[PDB]
RNA sequence: GCGGUAAUUCCAGCUCCAAUAGCGUAUAUUAAAGUUGUUGCAGUUAAAAAGCUCGUAGUUGAACUUUGGGCCCGGUUGGCCGGUCGGAUUUCCAACGGGGCCUCCUUCUGGCUAACCUUGAGCUUGGCGAACCAGGACUUUUACUUUGAAAAAAUUAGAGUGUUCAAAGCAGGCGUAUUGCUCGAAUAUAUUAGCAUGGAAUAAUAGAAUAGGACGUUUGGUUCUAUUUUGUUGGUUUCUAGGACCAUCGUAAUGAUUAAUAGGGACGGUCGGGGGCAUCAGUAUUCAAUUGUCAGAGGUGAAAUUCUUGGAUUUAUUGAAGACUAACUACUGCGAAAGCAUUUGCCAAGGACGUUUUCAUUAAUCAAGAACGAAAGUUAGGGGAUCGAAGAUGAUCAGAUACCGUCGUAGUCUUAACCAUAAACUAUGCCGACUAGGGAUCGGGUGGUGUUUUUUUAAUGACCCACUCGGCACCUUACGAGAAAUCAAAGUCUUUGGGUUCUGGGGGGAGUAUGGUCGCAAGGCUGAAACUUAAAGGAAUUG
RNA sequence: GGAUAGUGGCCUACCAUGGUUUCAACGGGUAACGGGGAAUAAGGGUUCGAUUCCGGAGAGGGAGCCUGAGAAACGGCUACCA
């Protein structure tokens, strides 16, 4: 694995197998989705978001307390980022190291990351492309790149 | 995966690699280039004739010891230059000088035949007369 | 990647029976791996064989004897005219009185030799002997 | 060897496998039932919690966030779940 | 290969041998050739894994969704009877796959109304449309495979048959031979594409996700078309008949597959001689100034060039320059490779780990196209302390324009821009799977009344033990491979198929010629032929 | 719209800027007419097919045309070239 480079560490969660969970939970997810929402109305991820409830209340899932997932929660109540997630924060790296060599020319390690950080920035926009998540003729290049982050 | 596509939609890249390898050959090559055509002073025949130029001595390759015995021939249908062989003892006799000749190759396919170096043609007939028949004194060379 | 599960279960089968095992652990047993092992074990080739299974994809768990001698998977799976399952047979078989050539029909998955007593044809898969 | 039950290991081995290469993988974490000092506040909180957890009451702190299994804070008491 | 004075090899005689009305030679082509390699080659070292990484095209790509229907035969799980004292059986209700036979399909307008509830007394007057049809609006599209028609004749295989046999040819054969009779002149093969047709496993494809989703015996309405009748033909109408569209009452378990020991990303604590910039230090080397002292010092196998009473070396004191980063430093770390080690700060990055977080197949490998790419080298500066391709000398020597000694410019250093090479080596492409044991170590983690230090005492930190995930490696053996050397990968390959990229086809000529192309240049990339010819090793063995 | 026996950029006027291409266009070579077939082949293949049959082209090279149902005909005609 790990397409842009040599590392094979399978190292990864692994869930459990009962699809009912947990046994010993409170109140149910009328109660959750009020949660998960209201953790969305300060911007936080549904990464985030999930390691929150994850830790701080007991919740194993969402998606095991709520037949849904917590991006469809979030979807559904009108909260869905202009961008998906996990392509907002390849942009981001991307456009911090540029500007870090914009300070720095001959950093040519700098040179080589950001040539595969855009890469997998390409490989997904091209699939969320064709999932119709993302419009068709969507770009990603440097000139919009920092504006698009914020 | 030993290689070459497996795929069932990969006909395309066996026969175009197939297509480029097939130049490392030697028969290939000589064939499509037509490089006998071209060259190898026959036209791809097995005979030619030609008019003897003189005689050698060409001296044998290692480990031997002898003079051989050749004439320098030029051809008729496209006037190239060749050197081939008189076989038998003491055939040069009838081979004299400005006889029209016929010549073939020695059966190594285009290269020299044994420690004779750098002769790839040998003489078959002399004046029409068919110069084996001439050592066994059968027939008679053509007076003119 | 993992582009066959099959190649990747029956070359688990072979090496168990290389080194003398009864037993090996299949993952993740797709359905062509169970069609697989059905045909196989009708015809006494592994006998018992079991399914795990996790929530993911599955397991399977077989239990060998050393009745079997190869069992592998032609790639890729070739269209096989009814008229072409005898050079199949004779390439890939050690005899002609015993061994199967495994291959996809339409109806389902059967041997060469139930192929015929149906007179059916279509995608090859493999071979046990 | 060339004989064994992969059916029905012994819950030893499964307990030395990692969480991954065992015949079923699941999670070998838990969640923890802290009884916050002071107030009740019963809470409940993951045992690789990787946040600083702490209760609504008095929000000083229930554990901290580590490369491993989440250290509990130095005064407290917790019920495993 | 024979032939240089005993030729089984030439020239002949004698004898013998092969094919034989034919035999030989030359060239081409086929088999031999598993030396074209789809079946079925090779790529550590013999020829060949591009220096390395990125990535449109191409090829390949985890798992997941009900099984025409009947009639018999026989197996495996169950199931009372345990009628034998915890062992097994039959007439058995079921499932599962085997063997043999016969083997609904989307509706409506209408007919045969059909198989007819049709029954008239034991052959009668009246059922539901495909079992046969004309039309109706819808119709998810493929690849694949079966079967059928078509694929001229001759030719190929092949049936029959008198050329006397045979190659042939399609003839011929049978009678009282006075009148005549009659069988044949088959059959098969024929890829691919098109047509018809059955199957629907395998591999794709589309649908219901801010529902403009489906059924609708329903309820307003809009629009279009239209036949037989109204008494005729046209120009207007009503319902009726048929589309389409529009809204809610009315029906639905209303509608999203796992979450891959695939991948991307998030987070938390770390980790490392990963990268860039600024900063700091060390001693050394050279030089210089000051001081004492003396005549040698340097170099080498031996010397000599060379510096020296105007003080060389050495000692002492201080300073400057530029480069390097010792000992720590190892079968240890990081990086795609090239490469990377004094100190601190700032900047961005990254592998592994842990994770009951998130997305959901985004993936593997890659023509064309690119980023980086040691050293040397180029252009322009800065620097120029060390060492130092050219050169000057002294040697050495038969020569020495070489090795060695003394000097010595370009460079070594740096900024800016080119260069694209290396035995850039693991002479081992990448991704994925399985197959034997052992210890050590690095990063993270897990558990343990374990040990130590703090506050004897907690947490920590550092050690110990067991285990685990990832990594740089090592040890043993061969069931396995190989041509051996050797190899846990170079194994799972005549029992030959996981995916994919690149390269090779006797040695040379030759990485030459030529034409493009990149470069300021040096040259890089691409790249033949004519011609030549049985002749060097990968590997081992004995000398 | 003209022309043809007819469809058709076949030709003409106007209009639009299209059409083919890494699934190899376009260009170049062929000691290339194409097939039915031939040689050799365990199987897969390789090489050949000017040539008894089918289709196409040509009458020394081009061009043009009469007659005729049918020819751009050549043992028909006209011109230039050799
Ligand atoms: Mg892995
Ligand atoms: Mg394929
Ligand atoms: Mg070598
Ligand atoms: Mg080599
Ligand atoms: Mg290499
Ligand atoms: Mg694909
Ligand atoms: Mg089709
Ligand atoms: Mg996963
Ligand atoms: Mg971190
Ligand atoms: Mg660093
Ligand atoms: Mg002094
Ligand atoms: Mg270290
Ligand atoms: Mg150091
Ligand atoms: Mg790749
Ligand atoms: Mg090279
Ligand atoms: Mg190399
Ligand atoms: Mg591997
Ligand atoms: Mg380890
Ligand atoms: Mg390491
Ligand atoms: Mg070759
Ligand atoms: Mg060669
Ligand atoms: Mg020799
Ligand atoms: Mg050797
Ligand atoms: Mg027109
Ligand atoms: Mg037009
Ligand atoms: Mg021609
Ligand atoms: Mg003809
Ligand atoms: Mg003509
Ligand atoms: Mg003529
Ligand atoms: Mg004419
Ligand atoms: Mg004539």
């Amino acid at each position: 694995g790990r397409m842009h480079s040599a590392g094979k560490g399978i190292s990864s969660s692994a869930i459990p197998y009962s699809r009912n969970a947990p046994a010993w939970f409170k109140l149910s997810s009328e109660s959750v989705i009020e949660q998960i929402v209201k953790y969305a109305r300060k911007g936080l991820t549904p990464s985030q978001i999930g390691v929150l409830l994850r830790d701080a209340h007991g919740v194993t899932q969402a998606r095991v307390i709520t037949g849904n997932k917590i991006m469809r929660i979030l979807k559904s109540n009108g909260l869905a980022p202009e961008i998906p997630e996990d392509l907002y924060y390849l942009i981001k790296k991307a456009v911090s190291v540029r500007k870090h060599l914009e300070r720095n020319r001959k950093d040519k390690d700098a040179k080589f990351r950001l040539i595969l950080i855009e890469s997998r920035i390409h490989r997904l926009a091209r699939y969320y492309r064709t999932v119709a998540v993302l419009p068709p003729n969507w770009k990603y290049e440097s000139a919009t790149a920092s504006a698009l982050v914020n | 995966g030993k290689g070459k596509p497996r795929g069932l939609n990969s006909a395309r890249k066996l026969r175009v690699h197939r297509r480029n390898n097939r130049w490392a050959e030697n028969n290939y090559k000589k064939r499509l280039l037509g490089t006998a055509f071209k060259s190898s002073p026959f036209g791809g025949s097995s005979h030619a004739k030609g008019i003897v130029l003189e005689k050698l001595g060409i001296e044998s390759k290692q480990p031997n010891s002898a003079i051989r015995k050749c004439v320098r021939v030029q051809l008729i249908k496209n006037g190239k230059k060749v050197t081939a062989f008189v076989p038998n003892d003491g055939c040069l006799n009838f081979v004299d000088e400005n006889d029209e000749v016929l010549l073939a190759g020695f059966g190594r396919k285009g290269k020299a035949k044994g420690d004779i170096p750098g002769v790839r043609f040998k003489v078959v007939k002399v004046s029409g007369v068919s110069l084996l028949a001439l050592w066994k004194e059968k027939k008679e060379k053509p007076r003119s | 990647t993992r582009s066959s599960v099959l190649a990747d279960a029956l070359n688990a089968i072979n090496n168990a029976e290389k080194t003398g095992k009864r037993q090996v652990l299949i993952r993740p047993s797709s359905k062509v791996i169970i069609k697989f092992l059905q045909v196989m074990q009708k015809h006494g080739y592994i006998g018992e064989f079991e399914y795990i299974d996790d929530h993911r994809s599955g397991k399977i768990v077989v239990q060998l004897n050393g009745r079997l001698n190869k069992c592998g998977v032609i790639s890729p799976r070739f269209n096989v005219k009814i008229g072409d399952i005898e050079k199949w047979t004779a390439n890939l078989l050690p005899a002609r009185q015993f061994g199967y050539v495994i291959l996809t029909t339409s109806a389902g998955i059967m041997d060469h030799e139930e192929a015929r007593r149906k007179h059916v044809s279509g995608k090859i898969l493999g071979f046990v002997y | 060897v060339l004989v064994q039950d992969l059916l029905h290991p012994t819950a030893a081995s499964e307990a030395r496998k990692h969480k991954l290469k065992t015949l079923v993988q699941g999670p070998r974490s838990y969640f923890l039932d802290v009884k916050c000092p002071g107030c009740l506040n019963i809470t409940t909180v993951f045992s690789h919690a990787q946040t600083a957890v702490t209760c609504e009451s008095c929000s000083t702190i229930l554990c901290t966030p580590t490369g491993g299994k989440a250290k509990l804070s130095e005064g407290t008491s917790f019920r495993r779940k």
